[PDB]
């Protein structure tokens, strides 16, 4: 019915690794970290052509051959009615199910090295409890695990031959394997494939029902453009092999902006440190400053992610469950309510408090004289933002402890706090902030055309721009 | 063409419960193996069928007429079907681990004719006897009791077995009829019953 | 494993080219170097391939946009997917004026080089609105070779010359702006009309001026600037017609006034104000998400078969003839 867990012990680069699973699993990570040794653990468990050759000396952890290789898979089995695959499992097993534990199942693999015959024999077991695992019965070359699961392993003129072979594999799985549970194991399907065909494969792989169970390893962000109801597994590049898992779902409130979120997050899943910014003006300024200071930041795993008109929870939950460092730089805004005059809501502080795990604050009301408008109304609103930022100081300190960086007014006032003598020199006005805020996309290009070295360092080692030092990762300790 | 092919389309392409008013013998084995090979031809899913006879000579004659099947189809006697499909995988799950797994049918010594002394000699002496009344079935009553008790036995015989083909219904007890009615009404298994015209 | 063996084999080939072939002219022929490679290693291979002098001569076939992130002084060859095999060549250079925004342009153009029809928009609000409308009408637009390219604060000539030399159809949707000059009050330069005239091959127009009373500001000053934009768009009508012949689509005032011309009764229903145009322009990112959360089918078709949104019908490619 549903996969739940896999526990891999004493295999090739897994010492003791427990991974929560689902149907539609996507595993990703770095080079030489163990993505295809995860799929060979599924081939040794469920496919007979890999299992018939046994284990070598090199299939053990650090060439030891004194530990036991143990690979255990957990199945959920909670829906006996209406699902045909639960009947397909239950009609073969017949003797190791218990009525008290009828909504869990375990399929285990054990191996101990001989060191006389130089051979690792593979013994398979099932059960409904983790103790009392009886052996899977079998006669000859065939046991009863091969009557249930069929494993299709896909690994690649060119291009059109591979998309023909996908239709040949789907035609053989539709015709010959109606009575079996089919699991696809796909190893890097972006090889010699055009990116429109990658988006077409992503749409067919996540929207259609012909791929019920797969394990997908990939390097391509364009083949995760349509991801929904999936389990994302990230293999970490540290000194210990850690695999993190997230149950990726898209909410019904985000369903009108789903493709924008999926493109932006699917580019950001292959990084190590992700900075979350608002719009393209921050992208222009931070790309100029990170070009001048640390120009190999995206080689080393940094990413600039522009997120706009959202509430930060989806990206932070997906990056935090996968073990990816997220930094948020934002500014507090006073959004005016529809159909109401003089009543504002505290939008950036509500976004940071909704990220921290709190509720939204009450709607504030500030009143102005009606003749006083223009630049004086913005100065009254900036003084109200400064009073909000002064009175909520202990919340701002615990935003700062959770790598959330809220500005006092805006980005432009922090930029005037850093390089504002150069902003007086370039724009030649008495208000360099307001001329930058008149046309934001054209005066930022005009500003970054005229900065040079030691203005980007004045942006970089300022105390209001510690998000860039978090994104690069250089620490004093 | 015409009514012969129409009658063959009626009697081959059925899918429901079958009850044919035909006599014992007289070529019923050939139409039974034709119905068995038509049901094995017409099925494409993972389900399996069962065939219940009395004697081993008709069982090996039916096994000679089919040959080899890799779908897990069971052909055998009633005591072997109850012992190898109901009693042995589910006695440890229904009545605990105190009862033994392996057992032999030796009724040449014990002539005990009660259920309570029968359950205490499966508990203590670990052997089964036979009733003094010859119209009794202790094993079919035990199979009905552990099919009423166990959940995973009902799940297995709902998931695997599709139809049961019954031979020689003219000499049978009411407990076998009660167990086959219990398989018929709840767990949705069709029945193929041959019989007699009158007495015999 | 993989990947690091391939990056080891690249260093083996570069060591054999540096040591054994000093007296020869070395030409590399690389067939698809993105295979089983992480994207950070693709950006590192792009930086080594375009910045270092150890690859003097190469021919590169690729499928990856992330390995064209560092491109400069190169020759781009595109093989067309038509009934006759046509190769198109462009000498790609980045100018000295664009050297401060070079990485943004190379990432945005490098994703757009693998397309067939490219719509050029200004910012992410057009991206949000057009992604909602193209999701509800024709959701396989990017499978068929369509692309949305946000080009902010530039003069369009770099992207149009690179896509036009390679045979890739460029569509521009924009609006005419009145940018205020620095150190000068009351004099506005025509920004969007000079961008479209610079794309057509003309010179920049003169700086116009308009005078307002000093107490008149707020919403009324924007209305005076809007009727000034309407008089500019009325008087330069034969330039707008030959922009329209060259797939350049200039709005009268903004995107929001075209959207009020298309779905304005739904915009009065959703925002429940007498000015839905001004309320979206108070905060452009949060009110566009608030608007596209409340539209449905038969509002996106009202956007799509409007006469002021023919750039989307050019991007999809559906023609009546
Ligand atoms: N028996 C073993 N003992 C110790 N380490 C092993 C053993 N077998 C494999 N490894 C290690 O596991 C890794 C194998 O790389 P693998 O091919 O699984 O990586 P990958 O993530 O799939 O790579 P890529 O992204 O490049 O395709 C190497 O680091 C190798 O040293
Ligand atoms: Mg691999
Ligand atoms: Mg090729």
């Amino acid at each position: 019915m549903k996969f739940s867990n896999i526990t891999i012990k004493n295999f090739r680069n897994f010492e003791k690794v427990n991974i929560n699973l689902d149907n539609k699993n996507v595993i990703f990570g770095m080079n030489d970290i163990g993505k295809t040794n995860f799929l060979y653990a599924l081939r040794f468990l469920l496919d007979k052509e890999i299992r018939k050759f046994g284990f070598n000396k090199s299939d053990y952890h650090k060439h030891d051959t004194s530990k036991k290789i143990e690979i255990i898979l957990t199945l959920d089995l909670s829906n006996y009615e209406k699902d045909e695959d639960t009947k397909k499992l239950i009609s073969v097993v017949k003797g190791a199910r218990t009525s008290a534990n009828a909504d869990v199942f375990y399929i285990a693999l054990e191996s101990k090295y001989d060191d006389k015959e130089l051979y690792g024999n593979i013994i398979l077991k099932w059960g409904s409890e983790l103790d009392n695992l009886i052996d899977i019965p079998g006669r000859g070359n065939i046991n009863a695990l091969d009557n249930v699961f069929k494993v299709i392993y896909i690994n690649p003129g060119d291009g059109r031959r591979k998309m023909l072979s996908y239709s040949i594999y789907n035609y053989l799985a539709k015709k010959k394997y109606e009575d079996k549970i089919v699991i696809y194991l796909i190893e890097e399907p972006e090889i010699s494939l055009h990116r429109s065909m990658q988006i077409a494969l992503s749409k067919q792989l996540f929207e259609q029902s012909t791929y019920k169970y797969f394990f997908l390893s990939t390097h391509s962000p364009e083949l995760l453009y349509e991801m929904d109801n999936t389990r994302l597994i990230r293999v970490h590049s540290t000194e210990k092999v850690v695999c993190s898992s997230h149950m990726y779902n898209v909410e019904e409130a985000y369903g009108s902006v789903k493709k924008k979120l999926n493109k932006a997050l699917s580019s950001a899943l292959f990084a190590e440190r992700v900075l979350l910014i608002e719009g393209p003006s921050e992208k222009i300024l931070f790309e100029k400053v990170l070009d001048e200071v640390e120009p190999e930041y995206e080689l080393n795993g940094g990413f600039l992610l522009e997120v706009g008109g959202t509430y930060f929870n989806h990206y932070v939950c997906t990056l935090n469950d996968l073990g990816i460092t997220h930094i948020i730089k934002t500014d507090n805004d006073l959004k005016s309510k529809k159909g109401k005059k003089g009543v504002y809501e505290l939008l950036g502080l509500n976004r940071c408090l909704n990220l921290l795990g709190r509720e939204n604050l009450d709607e504030i009301t500030i009143d102005i004289p009606e003749d006083i408008k223009g630049k004086k109304k913005k100065e009254r609103l900036n003084e109200r933002k400064k009073e909000i930022f002064k009175q909520y100081k202990n919340e701002v300190g615990e935003f700062l402890g959770e790598r959330i960086y809220l500005s006092e007014i805006d980005l432009e006032n922090d930029l005037y706090s850093a390089i504002g003598e150069s902003m007086k020199r370039i724009f030649e006005n008495e208000d360099p902030v307001h001329y930058l805020q008149k046309s934001k996309l054209f005066n930022m290009v005009e500003l970054v055309n005229n900065l040079s070295t030691k203005d980007c360092f004045d942006v970089f080692e300022h105390e209001k721009f510690a998000c860039l030092k978090e994104l690069v990762g250089s620490d004093r300790g | 063409m015409i009514e012969d092919e129409m009658s063959r389309e009626q009697i081959i392409k059925d899918g429901g419960n079958i009850l044919v008013t035909a006599g014992a013998g007289s070529g019923k084995t050939t139409i039974l193996v034709s119905k068995i090979e038509a049901d094995l031809k017409e099925n494409k899913t993972h389900y399996s069928i069962a065939a219940v006879t009395f004697t081993n000579k008709a069982a090996k004659e039916i096994e000679g007429r089919l040959g080899y099947s890799s779908r897990g189809n069971f052909i055998g006697t009633n005591d072997g079907f109850v012992e190898s499909e109901i009693i042995r995988p589910f006695i440890k799950d229904a009545f605990g681990n105190d009862y033994p797994d392996n057992f032999t049918a030796e009724y040449f010594d014990n002539q005990f004719a009660s259920y309570d002394k029968g359950l205490q000699v499966l508990k203590y002496q670990n052997i089964l006897g036979t009733y003094s009344n010859p119209k009794k079935n202790f094993k079919f009553q035990l199979a009905l009791d552990i099919l009423k008790k166990s959940l995973v036995a009902r799940q297995y015989i709902f998931s695997k077995y599709f139809k049961i083909f019954i031979d020689e219904y003219q000499d049978s007890d009411k407990d076998m009829h009660n167990l086959f009615m219990y398989l018929k009404d709840q767990l949705k298994i069709k029945l193929f019953i041959v019989g007699d015209p009158k007495q015999s």
